[PDB]
């Protein structure tokens, strides 16, 4: 606190940026009007499920990206948000066992 | 489209530290004059223990009678 | 004021009254005495007239009247000091908006809609 | 722990951590003034990781899950899960 | 606060002078000469120091300035220090729980 050092500050530096992390990004999603329950109230029906299970839902079974690579919820993707060397790389969701 | 707790920010130039203070607080004649009163007062008197009771006092903090009373020969 | 000119005929009798005492003078040597009890009734004229002058003087000018140097040096050093606080909070201020600006830069480097409206809005 | 969320809310801290660290050197170490080089190194530097956390947070908040997939939408899938 | 010095110095002048007027029948006269030449040399001691700070009295002002001027930049420093302060306490414990 009283005191910050060339060494002390390079050392936050490589610890904060360790902790943090041609565009190679996720593909934008818009906003949603229609949604399941509350927005556009479909009664349970049969399609939803279907393509919840087998299809490709850009919002609901995994993250889209450019460059076409599916990742659903179990796998980590690596990006590069920056023009760097430094890889970005978001970790499973949701981590089975 | 605005952000989130967007304010006014006061008013663009107040009372800094960023101004210069001296010449705003009409000091820069007597910096520009400045930039001992021992030797200055001895310009009047001969030179400048118990002055050290002097300083000592300074830290701390019937005259007819007295020539009178004064009685002492010469020799 | 007055009471400078006072005590200071006050100092040059006292240095008279010493030069005379000091030689052996056969003839009334008395009067210096009684010109320093008339100077101590003047210093007391004059304490009445620091009861009306009212002055408040720090210790520290006391302190280097002790050194024996000119209080003037004190007046240079608390207006050095002045300017030595006042450099340090305008280099701080100017590392501020120097940081300011930088981070302005990159963020409409990385952020180019959201800076734009920024700067819009100001 | 390692999820997407956890790792928002350690980005979230850090931009917060780098917050206070940046004024706390920024006015802490300086040149003193003319009515150093490396106090300004350290300002580039530090400009440079804010912007970098926040580049990477707004790329963790696009990676989640969309308003889309609501409770029920979950609750059904597991109820024809439960019976396949 | 400079009267009351002035008052003290003329009381403790006048009292000394009053011991050395008591004492100087009583002390041999040939050495009592010296002994009343110290103490001119004590009370031309005492007016000098009295007459530098008559002396100072006009640049008084000036360093009454100058410590408003040092109060307020001190200020300025501890607002910095403080902003610092409570935005690393909100850093490290407010956010963390």
């Amino acid at each position: 606190l009283s005191r910050n050092e060339i060494i002390q500050s390079y050392l936050s530096r490589q610890s904060s940026l360790l902790s943090s992390s041609a565009r190679q990004l996720h593909v934008l999603v818009p906003q949603s009007p229609p949604t399941d329950l509350p927005g556009l109230t479909r009664e349970v029906t049969q399609d939803d499920l279907d393509r919840i299970q087998a299809s490709q839902w850009p919002g609901v079974n995994g993250c889209q990206d450019t460059q076409g690579n599916w990742y659903d919820w179990t796998q980590c993707i690596s990006l590069d948000p920056h023009g760097d060397d430094g890889r970005l790389n978001i970790l499973p969701y949701v981590c089975l066992d | 489209g605005p952000f989130y707790l967007m304010r006014e920010l006061p008013g663009s130039t107040e009372l800094t530290g960023s101004t210069n203070l001296i010449t705003h607080y009409n000091l820069e004649q007597a910096y520009n004059k400045f930039c001992d009163l021992p030797g200055m007062i001895d310009l009047p008197g001969s030179h400048d223990l118990r002055s050290l009771i002097e300083k000592p006092p300074i830290l701390s903090s019937g005259t007819m009678l007295a020539g009178f009373r004064l009685h002492t020969g010469p020799l | 004021h007055l009471e400078e000119h006072l005590e200071k005929f006050v100092e040059n009798i006292r240095q008279l009254g010493i030069i005379v005492s000091d030689f052996q003078p056969s003839s009334q040597a008395g009067l210096n005495q009684k010109l320093n009890f008339i100077v101590t009734g003047l210093q007391d004229i004059d304490k009445c007239r620091q009861q009306l002058h009212d002055i408040t003087v720090p210790l520290e000018v006391f302190e280097y009247i002790d050194q024996g140097r000119n209080p003037q040096l004190y007046t240079k050093e608390c207006l050095e000091r002045a300017l030595a606080k006042n450099e340090q909070v305008k280099g701080k201020i100017d590392t501020m908006k120097k940081f300011k600006s930088l981070l302005i830069q990159e963020l409409s480097k990385v952020f180019p809609e959201d800076m734009a409206k920024y700067r819009s809005i100001r | 722990m390692a999820d997407r969320l956890t790792q928002l809310q350690d980005a979230v801290n850090s931009l917060a951590d780098q917050f206070c660290n940046a004024i706390g050197v920024l006015q802490q170490c300086g040149p003193p003034a003319s009515f150093a080089n490396p106090t300004e190194e350290y300002a580039q530097l530090f400009a440079a990781l804010i912007a970098r956390t926040a580049k990477d947070i707004d790329v963790l908040i696009d990676s989640l899950p969309s308003e889309e997939s609501t409770a029920a939408l979950q609750a059904a899938s597991l109820y024809k899960l439960e019976e396949e | 606060r400079l009267s009351t010095l002035i008052e003290f110095l003329l009381h403790r002048a006048y009292s000394e002078l009053m011991v050395l007027t008591d004492l100087l029948p009583r002390k041999s006269d040939v050495e009592r000469k010296i002994e009343i030449v110290q103490f001119a040399s004590r009370t031309r001691q005492l007016f000098v120091r009295l007459l530098a700070l008559v002396k100072w009295a006009n640049n008084a002002g000036k360093v009454e300035k100058c410590a408003m001027i040092s109060s307020f930049l001190d200020q300025q420093a501890i607002l910095f220090v403080d902003t610092a302060d409570r935005l690393a306490s909100l850093a490290r414990d407010a956010l963390v729980h």
